[PDB]
């Protein structure tokens, strides 16, 4: 129907955040401390609250480990604390609200600026606060061209401190809790203008909410030796002593700042490269012990079942075979060291899905660095020849720099047959020989083919009907050429 | 400050894992 | 998941009953093994609905009685609800409609409802 | 008369029958996931009678299944204007007495919605009809399965419990042992 | 740096069927690929007037000879040419822009002959 | 497995989650020396000469 | 909280779209119809209807901005005045008769209406209230209209059978302040003090706004010229008690003479601070206890910072003394401006909770109004014709005893929550008067 | 993974009956790598605009 | 939907290769199987069998965001050449 079409980051939806609440602060200790054991406790680091161990009742998801999407829960602490980011904002923009009046930003005006703001794209409303960056609280209260000047308040850059005196300005400063202002008046004055998205009020650092435990792994040693986790925002549970309760707000926000604010790989392989020219230009070949690398869909089809069962009976230690085959009932069964299997009811036991080895393309991809062209990874065939090199028709070493120091090379494995057919017949025969970046062939006699063929062409060389021998590696030759 | 981010092009698509939609990936029967 | 219009029908009642019988006899046709494990409870609803329908006196007869109960009531300012009730019971007797059943006497002024009473006696059990 | 409902849901046509017969297969697909208990309000294991149109039958970007949607009509049993039927007493309970009509299964009936003197005798879990007519204490002892000509008002879908309530105590007739 | 930055900055370019490029909001970048509509994929020998002469050199339809000074016969073939790609048109603007220069090229071929 | 504080009493070594030291590659080694090299603390090493005579092949 | 309270009020009084647009204009300030429809996603006709409802109820005040299309903006306090419509109309019943009650009710809900419109509407409306006839005319209504206008309560709207009128909330707040101060002097002194304070306040209404910090001195010679009819206190008694209130730590009216003839001045700011402390004491007694009120009274002449004295007033060991000081600081009960504004925030949230609770008691049982109306219609049709007791017995089996008792319980809870709303609304009026008065 | 998540009373939870919010109208089942979900989580602490919506693949 | 005039008498190679891919999935789920059902009879080469289609009775519809639905039957136009 519809997958993602327009998505951005995620946050705390407070409702679904807090129905999954189990415990905020059970006691002074956690991790089943006082039990002198560790059955499963205490109700927040366990069950779930975010599925960070082998199994427990996953909340709104299930089951372990993945597909238990991060579970939420109210772990509120209610430690007095405020907006550190808006601490800095208030310090910088110097009381942008014009506290404690919060009068209308503009007056009449000139509605030209009004309609210009209302009929322009976003990322622009900062100009209103820029206009009132300085004039805020130093102006005529209830006047034209703005409504600020109330009430003589400018903020001081005393670090994270926001000291708001009834400034002249520059003539009313004090040093030790006098001439201060509380962020609660800022909160009330909320209660650049857009509360649809830009709400500083709800970001108050008093109803702090936690990301789920899917961020944090805990390496329980099965030995009770080290269970470190990172970071995380729940750690302030140990401050229950101060949880009972202007410079005090600065101290609280300083304590907060400690722990509040600041297509890779699939189905791969890498070995060394030393090729053959016996591999027809489209074909390539891999090692043999890449067939020991598996767990392929190759979903069974009706015309295929018998040809699949032929290799299904082989198992773990035969090249043309099968292993770990995905069963009909979503419970895949192995033919590896626990195999002792392959009775294989001939139409149903894997009637959905099978998984074989590299028999014939079955395309594979080859990696290079740096990938100068898009023709440094191309589509080409298989089957299969041993001696774990990266062998391929040596006329196409140019767009790979398949350098021959013996420095290794990377192989892919694509296990999805949707655009695999599309890939194999679009960038397999037209990608190689013709580039749009230059218009010049990449495939070419790299070396001695050049001089060997040259020497053939040299007006000297006269041959024998007995030298129909060398003819016959070419046009009386390997697969797909034996006409006369 | 509640300001949006401009990482919403198409190079994000590979980290975000969605089908491409331009020229031919915008099928509307 | 999603639906748009939740009321898009005004049809013949006993016709809907026989069509539910047809739905019952058609769902059981899906007894083949390929389509057996997937969906079967439609059989269950068809059978239970047919059982409750058999409880009703609405059986043994045709949807022509529906057009009777329409043409004899909508022509005398009766609402769709009253004839709807009278269809859902399919009155066994005539005086049923008058005293054993209600809201079916005055909109015809107890004069032409007698014709529907005679029809009910003629066809309905 | 039974209400047809326009419905729009995902249709997953398997590739097994991409070229085979369509219309009846489409109907089977529609009946696939419209089951009794919980799909939507109002919907419970029901079907169609006429077509309207068949919209975009996509496959996928490149994946297996299909992306067909629904334009059809769904034969629901909406709770109508108290349509007169026969209501068999489905069960018994101290809170209320269960009834069966034909729309849903569970039909709660409060005590006073029984005959006004007839109470629930929890000493025997029987809603004995204290049929206090003709001045007589005629206790019509009828357990689960009491004959009552029910007509119901409502239907429910969301709560932890398909529960109904058919309003009884007809002023024009009374005699809830029959009506 | 510059390779990854060029790749990171220049993905949205597409080639929708109106012969015109479009952008994240479908804003026109081009209308043709330089009149020709061509791109360097099929850059055959010199495009495509000298190598193809050799291509048809190598498959010899023997029956013909110089009797009528075929230059005029070459002009008649230019006429059947003028007819045979005025049925040109499709996704177009790629043949008329060069059809007359084609004609001029065969005309100079006839003059040389 | 015994908690250093006054924790569980029973873990007086029935609680072994054995930690094997096993790994190798896709060819036979040959254990050639075994070492109990123990500094002044009994922190037993096991030094081992896992020799693998990989004579050359296409690619070396 | 504040805007949440405004939304709850607007939903209670008028409807949904009106409340939406009022909240939106409170948040965003000045905005014309088009951007309002763009941001709120509401059709233009509904936006216009809701805005004209707001203007009719004098909620949204609009000024013609520069480029000739009308913008709109709402004031949070103006919508918080939707709290006081019950209180406005009730105090109208208090000060003047039911005719003035209907005048103010129409000007606050029926909104802008002319002299002819208001006068004739209420005149034809009040005829049915009295006995059959009595031929009550428009002339007396117009006379009461003019009289109440003279008292500044209801003023003719300026122009931006006419012409429209409205109620001046400024004089309503002035009357509230006068009544509150009279009651405060009554409940902190004897009734003589409150009556004398009333004597001072009698001629200080139209020359004084709703946020003035002090009133005019009143010479005792004219107070003897204007002796109270209910208090025939002589010159000696009046002067002695006024000068005693001058040399009174209460200071509800004070000397500023020397020379005479007695410049007795009521200190509005000091009395307002005393009333704020008394309301804080009441809330402390209710939730945090009466002994916390005792420590409040103790530390009235004490800290904040530093911490080196409060244990003396604690009288109990220093551990819990320091704990009580820490909870005094944490609760932000001293920055008087910030603490008082946060207390106003507490009362905003409290009335929001009370109105939401009343919404439950009036709406969660909404599947009862139709039943009650049908039963009442049955009773009306039964009492006149067919008064048999069988129908009464059937109704009693229909109105079961649990049903009637839960109806009484929900009505009782509605009344309790309404009274709580009204008490905390008086508290919010005091707090907002402080907020508009503490501004310096 | 076609996990279920949306903006209208929905988050990273079940598909058929979301114990987070089983509104039954907000089922999405969107293909997404777990990296974006980790971004959701780690940015829950560091507040930022959480835009979430869908669109039709069809006409 | 006769807005089919602005395509060369050829489908593009990208569209053709991807329709071959989706026909691969088709003939790889159970069967839409075609002119020769399994005359080409081979083991697990899923793709390389429906490449030999040369008829392809299916429709594909190509667009532009500021344009309508330029539709095309596979039959009615020329092939990869």
């Amino acid at each position: 129907a519809k997958k993602i079409s327009h998505i951005c980051f995620g946050m705390k939806s407070p409702e679904e955040m807090r129905q999954q609440a189990h415990i905020q602060v059970v006691s002074k200790n956690l991790y089943s401390q006082d039990n002198q054991h560790a059955p499963l406790l205490y109700g927040v680091l366990d069950h779930r609250m975010g599925t960070s161990e082998k199994d427990r009742p996953c909340e709104t998801c299930g089951k372990n480990l993945a597909d238990c999407l991060g579970h939420y829960g109210y772990i509120d602490l209610e430690l007095p604390c405020f907006h550190v980011g808006y601490f800095r904002a208030v310090i910088g923009i110097l009381q942008m609200i014009c506290k404690t009046c919060c009068h209308i930003m503009l007056s009449q005006e000139e509605k030209k600026q009004f309609l210009d703001y209302l009929k322009r794209p976003g990322l622009t409303y900062l100009q209103k606060r820029g206009l009132k960056k300085k004039i805020s609280d130093k102006c005529r209260k209830k006047n034209i061209c703005h409504h600020c000047g109330a009430f003589n308040g400018t903020v001081k850059k005393c670090g994270l401190l926001k000291i708001i005196h009834e400034k002249y300005k520059t003539n009313k400063k004090v040093v030790r809790a006098q001439e201060n202002l509380n962020p609660l008046v800022v909160l009330n004055l909320f209660k650049l203008m857009n509360p649809e998205a830009g709400k500083p009020s709800d970001l108050i650092l008093t109803r702090l909410l936690v990301p789920p435990l899917c961020i944090r792994p805990s390496v329980v040693s099965d030995l009770k030796s080290g269970t470190n986790e990172d970071d995380l925002t729940m750690k302030l549970t140990e401050i229950i002593f101060l949880n009972d309760v202007m410079e005090d707000w600065d101290f609280l926000q300083l304590q907060c700042a400690l722990y509040i604010n600041s297509k890779r790989v699939d189905f791969s392989g890498r070995t060394v490269i030393s090729p053959d020219p016996n591999l027809r230009i489209d074909e390539v070949a891999v090692p043999v012990h890449v067939a020991k690398i598996l767990t392929f869909p190759e979903k069974v089809n009706k015309a295929n079942i018998n040809f699949l069962r032929k290799l299904v009976q082989n198992g773990p230690e035969v090249h043309p075979g099968a292993n770990f085959i995905q069963q009909r009932h979503t419970q895949m069964k192995r033919f590896l060291k626990y195999g002792n299997r392959e009775k294989m009811a001939q139409e149903l036991k894997y009637g959905d899905i099978v998984e074989r080895h590299l028999i014939d393309g079955d395309v594979v991809l080859f990696n290079r660095q740096p990938s100068l062209h898009k023709l440094s990874i191309m589509a080409h065939l298989a089957r299969v020849k041993p001696h774990r090199t990266f062998r391929f028709n040596e006329c196409v070493c140019t767009p790979y720099n398949a350098d021959f120091d013996g420095d290794e090379m990377n192989l892919h494995l694509p296990q999805t047959e949707e655009a695999k057919a599309e890939a194999l017949v679009l960038m397999g025969t037209k990608a190689n020989l013709v580039t749009p970046r230059n218009g010049e062939p990449l495939i070419a006699a790299i070396q001695d083919f050049l001089t060997g063929a040259y020497l053939l062409t040299l007006k000297d060389t006269f041959f024998d009907r007995a030298k129909a021998c060398q003819i016959i590696a070419s046009i009386l030759v390997g697969k797909d050429e034996k006409i006369k | 400050f509640g300001q949006k981010d401009s990482v919403c092009g198409v190079s994000e698509c590979i980290i975000m894992g969605i089908p491409m939609n331009i020229g031919t990936g915008l099928f509307k029967l | 998941m999603e639906v748009k219009d939740a009321n898009s029908a005004l049809l013949s009642n006993y016709e809907v009953f026989q069509l539910l019988t047809d739905l019952k006899e058609q769902r059981k046709e899906s007894g083949k093994n390929k389509h057996s494990s997937g969906q079967q409870n439609l059989n269950t609803i068809t059978y239970e609905t047919l059982k409750y329908i058999s409880k009703t006196p609405c059986r043994h007869q045709s949807p022509e009685i529906v057009r009777e109960f329409l043409t004899a009531l909508k022509s005398h300012k009766l609402t769709k609800a009253e004839k709807l009730q009278l269809l859902n019971h399919r009155p066994v007797t005539a005086v049923e409609i008058q005293l054993m059943v209600e809201e079916s006497e005055e909109r015809l002024t107890e004069e032409q409802i007698e014709a529907l009473l005679h029809t009910v006696t003629s066809i309905l059990p | 008369m039974f209400v047809l409902v326009e419905m729009v849901d995902t249709v997953r046509i398997p590739p097994w029958q991409f070229e085979r017969k369509l219309n009846d297969s489409i109907a089977e697909e529609l009946n696939k996931k419209l089951a009794n208990k919980v799909v939507y309000n109002v919907g419970l294991c029901i079907c169609l009678f006429d077509i309207t149109k068949l919209e975009d039958a996509y496959v996928f970007p490149g994946d297996g299944a299909s992306h067909t949607k629904v334009h059809f009509r769904c034969v629901v049993f909406h709770p109508f204007l108290d349509e007169i039927l026969i209501g068999k007493i489905k069960g018994c309970s101290p809170e209320g007495v269960h009834v069966s009509l034909g729309f849903f299964d569970d039909i709660l009936i409060p005590p006073e919605s029984l005959q006004q003197p007839a109470k629930f005798d929890e000493a025997e879990q029987v809603w004995v009809w204290e049929y206090e007519t003709e001045e007589g204490a005629h206790d019509l002892y009828m357990d689960t399965g009491e004959e009552i000509r029910f007509r119901v008002v409502d239907e429910s879908f969301v709560d932890t419990s398909y529960t109904l309530v058919g309003s009884i105590s007809e002023p024009g007739l009374g005699l809830l042992s029959w009506w | 740096y510059m390779q990854r930055r060029l790749v990171k900055s220049l993905e949205d370019l597409c080639s929708q069927y109106d012969l015109t490029v479009r952008s994240s909001t479908g804003d026109i970048i081009q209308f043709i690929y330089g009149g020709d509509g061509l791109d360097p994929a099929a850059m055959e020998g010199k495009l495509e007037f000298k190598r193809v002469l050799d291509n048809i050199k190598a498959v010899f339809p023997c029956p013909s000879e110089p009797a009528l000074s075929k230059n005029e016969l070459i002009l008649t073939t230019e006429s059947i040419m003028k007819k045979s790609e005025f049925l040109c048109c499709q996704d177009s603007f790629l043949q008329e822009i060069k059809k007359f220069i084609k004609g001029v090229s065969e005309k100079i071929k006839k003059t040389r002959d | 497995t015994q908690i250093p504080l006054e924790g569980s009493n029973v873990p007086q070594q029935p609680q072994y989650k054995d930690v094997p030291i096993t790994y190798k590659g896709a060819t036979d080694s040959y254990i050639e020396k075994v070492m109990i090299s123990s500094n002044a603390e009994d922190a037993f090493l096991i030094k081992m000469l896992l020799r693998q005579t990989r004579r050359p092949e296409i690619g070396d | 909280a504040e805007i949440k309270l405004c939304s709850l009020l607007l939903q209670e009084h008028f409807g949904e779209i009106v409340e939406k647009i009022g909240v939106h204009l409170i948040r965003t300030g000045s905005q014309p119809l088009r951007v309002i429809a763009h941001d709120t996603g509401t059709s233009l006709d509904q936006v216009k209807k809701a805005l004209c409802v707001l203007v009719q109820h004098n909620l949204v005040s609009y000024q013609v901005h520069k480029r000739g299309v009308v913008e709109y903006e709402a004031q949070c306090s103006r919508v918080l005045r939707m709290l006081r419509y019950p209180r406005y109309i009730y105090t109208t019943k208090t000060l003047y008769s039911d005719t003035g009650e209907l005048i103010v009710e129409e000007l606050l809900l029926n909104g802008k209406l002319t002299m002819s419109a208001v006068v004739k509407k209420v005149a034809d409306r009040l005829t049915e209230t009295m006995e059959d006839g009595k031929t009550m005319d428009y002339a007396e209504v117009s006379n009461t209209f003019v009289r109440l206008a003279d008292t500044h309560f209801v003023q003719r709207c300026p122009s931006v059978d006419g012409i429209y009128w409205q109620a001046n909330l400024d004089r309503f707040h002035q009357h509230f302040r006068d009544q509150a101060i009279v009651s405060a002097v009554a409940n902190r002194m004897d009734q003589t003090s409150s009556e004398i304070v009333r004597t001072m306040l009698r001629m200080s209404e139209i020359t004084t706004s709703s946020s003035a910090p002090f009133t005019q001195p009143l010479s005792s010679n004219e107070i003897f010229r204007s002796l109270p009819v209910g208090y025939n206190i002589s010159k000696q008694v009046l002067d002695q008690y006024l000068t005693l209130l001058a040399d009174d730590p209460l200071e509800f009216v004070g000397k500023s003479g020397d020379s005479g003839g007695g410049m007795y001045v009521i200190n509005l700011h000091k009395a307002l601070a005393s009333l704020a402390t008394a309301t804080l004491e009441s809330v402390v007694q209710e939730r945090f206890g009466s002994r916390c009120a005792r420590i409040f009274r103790l530390v009235l002449q004490k800290k904040h910072i530093e911490q080196k004295q409060v244990e003396d007033f604690a009288m109990i060991p220093a551990k819990e003394a320091k704990d009580m000081l820490y909870k005094m600081l944490s609760e932000n009960f001293v920055n008087i401006l910030s603490a008082a504004r946060m207390l106003l925030h507490r009362c905003y949230k409290s009335i929001a909770n009370l109105i939401e609770r009343r919404q439950f008691e009036t709406k969660e049982n909404k599947r009862l109004l139709e039943k009650s109306q049908r039963v009442e219609a049955i009773i009306a049709s039964m009492q006149a014709t067919g008064a048999e007791e069988a129908q009464l017995q059937e109704i009693e089996e229909m109105i079961t005893a649990p049903e009637r008792q839960q109806l009484e319980t929900l009505k009782r809870n509605v009344n309790k929550l309404d009274a709580s709303e009204i008490q905390v609304d008086e508290t919010i009026f005091l707090l907002e008067s402080y907020i508009e008065c503490t501004m310096k | 993974f076609e996990v279920d998540v949306c903006g209208q009373c929905g988050l990273l939870g079940y598909s058929g009956w979301c114990h987070y919010c089983k509104s039954s109208c907000h089922v999405s089942s969107l293909r997404i790598p777990y990296a974006c979900k980790l971004l959701f989580q780690e940015l829950q602490s560091m507040n930022i605009i959480p835009r979430l919506k869908l669109s039709k693949y069809n006409e | 939907a006769n807005q089919k005039r602005i395509t060369t008498p050829y489908m593009t190679k990208y569209e053709r290769a991807r329709v071959l891919g989706t026909r691969a999935l088709q003939i790889a789920m159970c069967a839409p199987v075609m002119v020769e059902l399994e005359g080409e009879t081979d083991p697990l080469l899923i793709a390389m069998k429906e490449l030999k289609a040369r008829k392809i009775p299916i429709i594909i519809r190509r667009y532009l965001p500021d344009g309508s639905y330029e539709d095309w039957g596979v039959d009615e136009l020329i092939i990869t050449d």
